[PDB]
């Protein structure tokens, strides 16, 4: 049922930024934790960062190949996810995903724990020329 | 040779509800016409003692614990109640003999963009005891399969922060707490 | 850094036989272990996790059996429908980093 | 981040005559605004604020309106002392506190 | 929350490092944030951060580059604004703003009157 969209994709140029964006729709957004996926081009998918809930820490979690880039933000109050491409080299020309996962409660709260993933994005394609 | 109660209710920064601070007061003149007459406490009830009759009752010890919970979220302070703070955090025993008091502070601890410095526990494995705290971060355990001091799967961290913010809604705004206990 | 084999690559019989996916573990994982379907040009779907538990509404020939440091899925039947790429998923703790992938073709 | 844009951009009113204002918001800034006022060579003066209340010290004549995303600030007497440039201020959604942009009053 | 006062500067060469000096008078609430907000020539107003003077936190807005807000000292009472080595664009007149608790009578004292920092 509850849906994610993607949006920001280009046929931008290397050596520079772009800034890429998720909106939730039917979660209860304010607290639960977010990801990202890249497939490239005819490979596998790869794990390329997650963002905690902003009530348990705000932390960012990237890969290893990554760390050095690819900046993670939340903007609450409008259910927007943020990923900044700090530089593009060549291989960032893929497609992007945001997804979420389990829930998760004990006996009172509850959250989408994002740790295997259920719900997905229709993706949109980057590209480097 | 009054008692220090002003420093207890004008003190300048309290503990966080799971990490509750307790005081002794014994062999001490204590009045409370000038606690019960004030306008500040906005909710202020007390159990088994008429609240007028404070003067005419001496006692051993007199216990004031304090902290910091959500504005809706003092029901939870009752003798019999269940949620969160009732639950993993400050328990009353039902044969409750004390004043409970709590004032809205929205102009002492919250702050511009988020206050990040009071938590309150989440997960224990069982409820509490009276008058019984923990203090201890131990990364919670929810199965059958140990992790050892990882945050992975079904071993979560059992503190959160309430992030107060003085633009919230009146239920979010923060409320200071005293409880009483006497002999 | 656990790594992981989702061996081997190039699967295919006629239709009704049996297949193994085995998603090799260089360490111990207790049984957390999802596996995602996706078919040419769309999302992945989920179909497993826990390594055994079906998910609610996916077709039931699919089995998730195995434990400990090696898993295997297989399917009970194959059919023609049924032909995509599988990935299977760490999923203890952080980084969360899938498999390498195998897809599924069918015999003359 | 939220424009609080400001419409019209100058007002040309006649002295005595009532006139109103009009700033706008792109989301929910439910309850929380203000009002400015910078007469040229000075700095901007606080009017009303919480969109309804007016501030101490200020002359009757000022009132707030509006609520939500569409608000409103109405002068009754355009004495000679009123004509200015005001700005609308919201106080949620902290990181990007913003202003509008201003509506220079004159004479006619 | 009384009156403010601020040290009137002059121009300067292209970037070095300056310090803008807010003031205080007394009878100050617990929570008492001031903040800084600059206005360019003929335009409109752009907010740059607050700091709680007590327990120093220095929250900016997305523009903190040139920006470092702090109070470091209560000894003459000021909430100095400190920047090293901004150039060109930044030539501007900026506000110290006084607040407190109770979201009502933050914005009151609005300074006073303001510095002309001129950087070319």
């Amino acid at each position: 049922e509850v849906q994610l969209v993607e949006s920001g994709g280009g046929f931008v140029k290397p050596g520079g930024s772009l800034r890429l964006s998720c909106a939730a729709s039917g979660f209860k957004f304010s607290d639960a934790w977010m990801n990202w996926v890249r497939q490239a081009p005819g490979k596998g998918l790869e794990w390329v960062g997650r963002i905690k809930s902003k009530a348990d820490g705000q932390t960012t979690d990237y890969a290893a190949p990554v760390k050095g880039r690819f900046s993670i933000s939340r903007d609450d109050s409008k259910n927007t996810l943020f990923l900044q491409i700090h530089n593009l080299e060549s291989d960032d020309t893929a497609v992007y995903y945001c997804t979420t996962g389990a829930l998760v409660e004990s006996r009172y709260f509850d959250w989408f724990t994002g740790y295997y993933f259920d719900y997905w994005g229709q993706g949109t394609l980057v590209t480097v020329s | 040779n009054l008692c220090p109660f002003g420093e207890v209710f004008n003190a300048t920064r309290f503990a966080s509800v799971y990490a509750w601070n307790r005081k002794r007061i014994s062999n001490c003149v204590a009045d409370y016409s000038v606690l019960y007459n004030s306008a500040s406490f906005s909710t202020f009830k007390c159990y088994g003692v008429s609240p007028t009759k404070l003067n005419d009752l001496c006692f051993t010890n007199v216990y004031a614990d304090s902290f910091v919970i959500r504005g809706d979220e003092v029901r939870q302070i009752a003798p019999g109640q269940t949620g969160n703070i009732a639950d993993y955090n400050y328990k009353l025993p039902d044969d409750f003999t004390g004043c409970v008091i709590a004032w809205n502070s929205n102009n002492l601890d919250s702050k511009v963009g988020g206050n990040y410095n009071y938590l309150y526990r989440l997960f224990r494995k069982s409820n509490l005891k009276p008058f019984e705290r923990d203090i201890s971060t131990e990364i919670y355990q929810a199965g059958s399969t140990p992790c050892n001091g990882v945050k992975g799967f079904n071993c979560y961290f059992p503190l959160q922060s309430y992030g107060f913010q003085p633009t919230y809604g009146v239920g979010y705004q923060p409320y200071r707490v005293v409880v009483l206990s006497f002999e | 850094d656990i790594q992981m084999t989702q061996s081997p690559s190039s699967l295919s019989a006629s239709v009704g036989d049996r297949v193994t996916i085995t998603c090799r573990t260089s360490q111990g994982i207790y049984n957390y272990l999802a596996w995602y379907q996706q078919k040419p040009g769309k999302v992945p779907k989920l179909l497993i996790y826990g390594a055994s538990t079906l998910q609610s509404g996916v077709p039931s020939r699919f089995s998730g059996s195995g434990s400990g440091t090696d898993f295997t899925l297989t399917i009970s039947s194959l059919q023609p429908e049924d032909v995509a790429t599988y990935y299977c998923q760490k999923y203890k703790s952080a980084p969360l980093t899938f498999g390498g992938g195998t897809k599924v073709e069918i015999k003359r």
